[PDB]
């Protein structure tokens, strides 16, 4: 659509001079006479047939009066069901070499929200499988979590055991997209990956798509990749109605480069340092994910808290969409439980019996307060000792000690490593197993054999094989 | 870069900067005194509902105000220096202040032989004894070889005088001495 | 509005004609100069970030491409510089000379020599705003780097193809935990294998030049200048030589990667071209932002720190490992600048001043310490001992309020305070002393094990030390059989136990 | 004269002129004409159409604009050479003292640049000056570079003049005092505290010593350009003549502040926290010219001003780097009557190695530093529990803790107007042995109150009886 030359190069911004084909806001350029695509993305008109654009590459070796032309729409990515197990960046373009991706259409990245008529109106619940995740902090659908947890916890074992229990019984494919990401650890999570099953190179038996955009990347397309991730995310929604997975890796690095784009241009910055429009652009892109009538987006982003500050402008505004938490602390990994969670910190906005049901409610009220006396008289029977607690504090010694070993699981992504079958539990298998241990109906069963079962058949099994 | 002749106002703002590079450009070859002739015949053609309808409108093309003018500015009666002029300006963008570099010229130029006239402030007019005196001991001031001009406006709120300004002078003569009386009212 | 090259002077000559005197395709006129900024009308070709070369003689680089001048900062002094100066061409982005034929020598930012021996002789060129390699040409590090203290060593390692933070306050030890990590390999550097040597790098960026006088004199002394290129770009200098700095430095340590061999580069320090930027900035006029800082700061330190990579088999197996030095103020590592790059990189090494005077010296803070890596850039004999010794070194920090007013506490809250302070006293080291590696794992064999309890606290400064002289010596066989197998097998695993009781009888005279 | 330009536009102390012919370079100086004084502006920017932003050397008062404006060629051109000791003056080299002219052959333009990599001296020394803080845990060297650091009323100007009595009375190199901004009361006690002393006759030639005097009644534009007329004049007896130099500044924070009261007004954006976004480059272009290389020596002593007392201020914690040997002073201790305040736990030198100062010198002064360290975990013990509720080994380190804070303290010369005690100056072989023995126990049966403001340790003995006869 026309043949603009340029007219001004600084910094990560480029200024394009049309003639006739003025190209809208959010089009995609493509500068002509050089070695690998840099694209141009329009954010402004300033009059006298001139635009303003934020490029997504480096800005070096560009000329004063090269011609740059225009897609006549934005940016356009392969879209389809041969783009799994690969890795693209911001464009679209391969880049683990391993041979273009052949696809048929293509779509743009920047759309609008669902429509007002178009959403749902009565909450459901999406079960993942994981025990402490089902009962303590349950997963809406269409819903978003906080993973909180950074390395060192058990954490890219929870997302790979999330991506193989989505494919096993709710047949959704999933998105990885990577924001600013570390290039050193883009390859081990390709790389482990593959050794436990999720992305194949050999078939069509592949299931999450990567979307890296890395951290060497300048600022106006490290924005960028979480619709880039989104758009890709919604073909399993739109096109074939699946229940959709996207991890964004991490949620404050989305916003960080937001604030790098808003300063470049010149606006003037709000509260503690961030862009004007730090709300609507967080909107613009969570608004993104729902559930409407074929099929839905779920999401789970971690989150970074800066100076460990929860009333900082960027995470108060990322709590205001959240439906759910999830901690992994240093503690828990100590005692020998897997997965790191912590039951205590750990929250979910529909915990609610209106929302649960009334039999689910009052067993994560019940399992949540027997583990809240313990840590009480942690301190009781760490200084007075411990036959001088009453008799009926000896069952809140028991019944606080067989289920905090009930909260770990064996995983199916490291089945060579722990050497155990991985096990998955149904809904109601999470609430069969937790009201006999308040019951008490297993007082008779050691502290050790509550530890990495399946079913509630399990634990009992595994007792009665051991001495 | 090269040196400029002095222009003997040197103005300021967007005008000055255009009105100062005619000047230079123009005292160059020794164009001065036709140029003025010249740039008073684009001062007519500028003011026309189909000439001014295309000089100020933003939207026609950043490109046919620069051949629409050129074809007009060459055929009619000049080709100087002021047709690259007029290409300058349309080139840049500044076609909105075109009237506005003129009447920059103008008085740029006109102090090449004038005065910058005095502003006589009294009453009702006068006689011709009393003001031919006044356009003869005015001159006696300047005293430079020139030929002077004058402005008149009438004001019934001084009182009883006259005031004047040749330049920036203000000799005051009227009835603010009713105010230099507080003196008697200040202890 | 006005524009920067409407002045009086540029439409002149256009009144008067065309200009065909000048050309302005290739050559073009300084409109305005101050603070070691330009601004040129003309050079209607040039490049974004291409060097210029002015009319006296000095350099530049064009960083402002805008549609009537261009903006291009100044190396060297402003007062060469004028209004009416042509400037020209070259034809590319700025390069540096590299070889081998560095190696001894002492360079600054753009490949000159300035140690007076004499040119250099290489043959070879580089651009310094290269990329990255991406996910594929990498595999994950798995080579030991030694330092030869047995901190860094022993619990917070460092890997080949790794970045590691040096972070602390001031006068704390910062310049040398990264000037022992250098003297360390010429065990290595002299002998026969060539999958174990290393090529080191040092960067001084804003230093005084009377420091880094005082160390080439460090490493001519201590033998380890005909393996170390020496980049410095000092105090004195302009702005943007500071900027390239480490760039130019890690382009003549990326060609020891593409060809199979192993480097090591140091910044020294990072938060001194982060400083250079945003004078360079603010003066461009470019938008501030927090701390006025610029707003493409972040990219500044993130596209030079990711070109330390660990390459694989198909590629050469080459490597590049960075240590970046950052300096706070007053423990404050969450401004703005410390919390860019604490992101960016694999870990930190964080040293106080608390710990300084309190007779621990290198002043590690071991609590507010890690390496992401860790336990699989370690030899399978370190690995052994320091499991036992990270630990029981962290049972010591809980209970290290009791100890000041404590004799009426618990036998056992009474043992965590006799052996965590027998493997405080073991980890101290002087200066310019490093430690080959199977000699580290004699002396955290002696304590983690229980044989130093018996013993008296300023005691264990002396046994260390007698230990040591009588395993060199004595037992040279013994210490080339570590340095061989690797592992500890039981075999000797049997065989120091015979050592350390059959010393500590005959010690305490 | 050349270039005869003209003033367009006053605002503040920022003139901008005009020239005709010639633009002169970024660093020269200007005179403009017409006034009774002498008023040098300094070129700094290059406008277009051939107008230059300079910088006024004095008042701004009664500037008409279209005045002629000429050009010397060169940056400012001072007197320099042998003749100029015992002598006060101006930026610009001039006399402010009423004694003459300045009678000198050479002059130096204030404007050079660092010497290079290839002539740097690398050798370390010791120094004794007689304190018994700077001697023990922050030792000097023979042309090394040291910054009093700390804030305001804490005791800088008196350990300075207390070092010019010390050291630059029995040297056999000269000494230069360059006061960049100061009180001018302080100003006229050392020239007068100096006359008497010797190191200033004014009726031979035999005087030791150069002062140069801009202080804080000087527009801010010229309290910029004083601490470069001092290392000028400190530059010509290290360089041309083979020597050994001294170098005196106080105070060096004004150089750096008088460069954030013109920066707006010149045309850059302001960095953080209202400082000019060249600070460590105009810094570091100044302390790269006070260096020892192989034709001579220069042993530098500049008091640094700490705003505030806010030791990560921009201001001074970029000059920690410049710098070899670091004294800080504080508050907290000066106000419990110990004088010279000198912070134990806080300065550093680099010489502090036991391979120059010895292996006796180093286990004594990282043990006085150990013990005041154990101090502090103790003080707030004390705060809750009370003195008599401790044991009894940390009852004793909190005594011979007191006893070293206190023995820290001596008497100076200069505090014979203040306190009325009498001077010390203790030799180094006596403070090493002083204070080995307090750690080790043999004055653990004596009172505080003996140790408090002494010499030797023989005099802290000689004051105890002398309490228990009085008793
Ligand atoms: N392990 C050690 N044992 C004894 N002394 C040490 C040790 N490490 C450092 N020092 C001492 O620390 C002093 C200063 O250390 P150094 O200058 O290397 O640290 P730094 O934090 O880099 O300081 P700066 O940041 O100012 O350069 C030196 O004089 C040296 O003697
Ligand atoms: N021996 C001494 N030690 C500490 N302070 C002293 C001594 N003698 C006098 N003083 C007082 O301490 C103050 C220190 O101020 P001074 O050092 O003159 O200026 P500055 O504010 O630059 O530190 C002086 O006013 C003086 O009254
Ligand atoms: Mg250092
Ligand atoms: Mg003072």
């Amino acid at each position: 659509a026309a043949t603009g030359r340029i007219v001004a190069v600084i910094g990560a911004v480029v200024d394009v001079q049309f003639d006739e084909g003025l190209p809208p806001i959010l089009n995609a350029l493509e500068v002509q006479g050089r070695e690998t695509r840099l694209v141009l993305e329009v954010a402004q008109h300033l009059g006298e047939s001139t635009v303003r654009t934020i490029a997504m590459d480096g800005t070096e070796g560009l000329v004063r009066g090269q011609k740059v032309l225009d897609s006549g729409a934005p940016i356009k990515i392969p879209v389809g069901p041969e783009t799994l197990g690969r890795i693209m960046n911001v464009i679209g373009e391969p880049i683990d070499e391993r041979g273009p991706i052949k696809t048929k259409q293509f779509a743009a990245i920047h759309a609008e929200a669902p429509e007002f008529m178009e959403m749902s109106v009565e909450q459901e619940i999406l079960v993942t499988g994981i025990k402490v995740v089902d009962l303590l902090a349950p997963y809406a659908k269409g819903g978003k979590i906080g993973l909180f947890g950074g390395a060192g916890v058990g954490k890219t074992v929870l997302i790979m055991e999330l991506i193989n229990n989505v494919a096993k019984a709710h047949g959704g494919y999933s998105v990885f997209a990577g924001v600013g990401e570390r290039t050193r650890e883009g390859n081990d999570l390709y790389h482990e990956m593959i050794e436990s099953g999720v992305i194949n190179l050999k078939d069509a038996t592949s299931k999450v798509a990567l979307v890296y955009g890395q951290m060497n990347e300048p600022p106006g397309a490290r924005a960028r990749v979480a619709l880039t991730g989104l758009t890709v995310a919604e073909y399993f929604r739109d096109q074939e109605g699946q229940d959709v997975l996207l991890f964004i890796d991490n949620i404050f690095r989305f916003t960080q480069a937001g604030s790098e784009v808003s300063a470049l241009l010149g606006r003037i910055p709000s509260a503690v340092g961030y862009q004007p429009t730090l709300a609507t652009d967080m909107g613009t892109m969570q608004e993104r994910i729902t559930t409407t009538k074929k099929g839905s987006i779920t999401s789970v982003q971690a989150i970074y808290v800066p100076a460990d500050d929860l009333t900082d402008p960027a995470p108060a505004t990322t709590f205001a969409h959240l439906d759910a938490t999830t901690v992994l602390s240093r503690a828990i990994a100590e005692l020998g439980i897997y997965p790191a969670v912590d039951p205590l910190d750990s929250t979910s906005r529909i915990m609610d019996p209106n929302i649960v049901g009334s039999e689910h409610y009052d067993v994560a009220r019940g399992v949540q307060k027997i583990l809240q006396d313990y840590k009480s008289l942690q301190d009781i029977i760490a200084i007075l000792g411990m036959d001088e607690l009453s008799e009926e504090d000896k069952l809140t010694v028991s019944r606080a000690r067989k289920i905090q070993r009930f909260l770990s699981q064996p995983f199916q992504v490291a089945e060579v490593f722990t050497g155990h079958l991985g096990k998955l539990v149904p809904l109601k298998e999470t609430i069969k197993g937790f009201q006999q241990i308040l019951a008490g109906e297993y007082d008779h069963l050691p502290e050790q054999a509550f530890y990495m079962v399946g079913p509630i058949e399990e634990a009992v099994a595994k007792a009665d094989k051991l001495a | 870069f090269a040196k400029l002749v002095r222009p003997p106002v040197q103005i300021y703002g967007i005008e000055g900067r255009y009105a100062t590079a005619l000047y230079s450009a123009a005292s160059k070859q020794n164009k001065l005194e036709q140029v003025e002739k010249e740039l008073l015949r684009v001062a007519q053609i500028l003011k026309e509902p189909k000439v001014a309808a295309s000089i100020m409108n933003p939207y026609v093309k950043r490109s046919v105000k620069v051949k629409s003018l050129s074809d007009m500015t060459a055929k009619e009666k000049f080709s100087p220096l002021t047709s690259n002029l007029i290409n300058l300006l349309a080139e840049n963008g500044r076609l909105s202040s075109t009237p506005g570099v003129i009447s920059a010229f103008s008085t740029m130029m006109s102090v090449h032989r004038g005065e910058v006239p005095c502003s006589v402030t009294t009453a009702s007019p006068l006689d011709e004894a009393t003001l031919t005196e006044l356009k003869t001991v005015l001159k006696s001031f300047l005293s430079k070889g020139q030929i002077l001009k004058l402005e008149v406006k009438v004001d019934p709120s001084i009182m009883g005088g006259m005031i004047v300004r040749i330049g920036e002078k203000y000799v005051d003569m009227s009835a603010k001495t009713k105010i230099q009386k507080l003196s008697r009212a200040m202890r | 509005k006005t524009g920067t090259a409407e002045v009086s002077s540029i439409l002149e000559e256009r009144i008067l004609g065309a200009d065909t005197s000048v050309d302005l395709e290739e050559t073009g006129r300084v409109l305005s100069i101050g603070d070691g900024i330009a601004r040129v009308h003309g050079l209607r070709n040039v490049q974004a970030e291409e060097m210029v070369e002015f009319s006296s003689g000095l350099k530049g680089m064009s960083l402002n491409l805008e549609p009537d001048n261009v903006g291009v900062v100044v190396f060297g002094n402003d007062k060469l510089i004028k209004e009416g100066d042509i400037v020209k061409r070259t034809g590319a982005i700025v390069d540096v000379p590299v070889g081998e034929e560095l190696l001894g020598r002492v360079v600054d930012a753009l490949g000159n020599a300035i140690d007076g021996k004499g040119p250099i002789g290489s043959k070879t060129r580089r651009r310094v705003g290269l990329k990255a390699p991406g996910i594929i040409p990498r595999i994950s590090v798995r080579e030991p780097m030694q330092t030869g203290i047995k901190a860094v060593d022993s619990l917070v390692p460092i890997g080949r193809g790794q970045r590691e933070l040096i972070i602390g306050d001031r006068q704390t030890g910062k310049t040398s935990i990264a000037i022992d990590t250098i003297i360390n390999q010429k065990r290595f550097n002299d002998g026969t294998d060539e999958k174990k040597k290393l090529y080191c790098i040092y960067v001084a960026i804003g230093q005084k030049r009377s420091t880094v006088a005082q160390l080439v004199k460090r490493l001519t002394d201590a033998d380890a200048m005909k393996y170390t290129i020496v980049v410095s770009a000092t105090a004195s200098d302009a702005a943007p030589l500071q900027y390239l700095a480490p760039y130019s430095g890690c382009s003549m340590g990326e060609y020891f990667r593409d060809n199979g061999k192993h480097a090591l580069i140091i910044y020294d320090d990072l938060s001194k071209q982060a400083v250079a930027y945003r004078q360079m900035s603010l003066l461009l006029r470019r938008p501030p932002g927090r701390e006025a800082y610029p707003g493409d700061v972040f990219y500044l330190h993130s596209r030079l720190l990711e070109r330390a990579a660990k390459m694989n088999d198909a590629f050469g197996g080459g490597s590049l490992t960075a240590l970046p030095v950052i300096e706070t103020q007053a423990g404050d590592v969450s401004a703005y600048i410390p919390t860019n790059v604490i992101s960016i990189t694999d870990g930190q090494i964080f040293l106080e001043t608390e710990l300084f005077y309190k007779g621990i010296r290198p002043a590690i803070n071991v609590g507010l310490s890690v390496s992401r890596v860790g336990s699989a850039a370690q030899t399978r004999a370190m690995k052994q001992v320091a499991g036992t010794m990270k630990l029981e070194l962290a049972q010591y920090r809980e209970v290290a309020a009791f100890a000041q007013f404590g004799s009426d506490l618990d036998a056992a809250t009474q043992q965590l305070l006799s052996r965590g302070v027998r493997l405080t006293e073991l980890l101290k080291q002087g200066q310019y002393a490093p430690m080959a590696i199977e000699e580290q794992v004699a002396v955290i064999y002696a304590g983690v094990r229980g044989y130093l309890d018996k013993l008296e606290p300023s005691k264990i400064t002396k046994f260390e030390n007698a230990f040591l002289s009588h395993v060199i010596s004595q037992h040279q066989a013994l210490l080339g059989k570590i340095r061989a197998d690797g592992k500890i097998s039981e075999e000797t695993d049997a065989k120091l136990k015979e050592i350390v009781t059959n010393f500590l009888a005959g010690f305490e005279a």
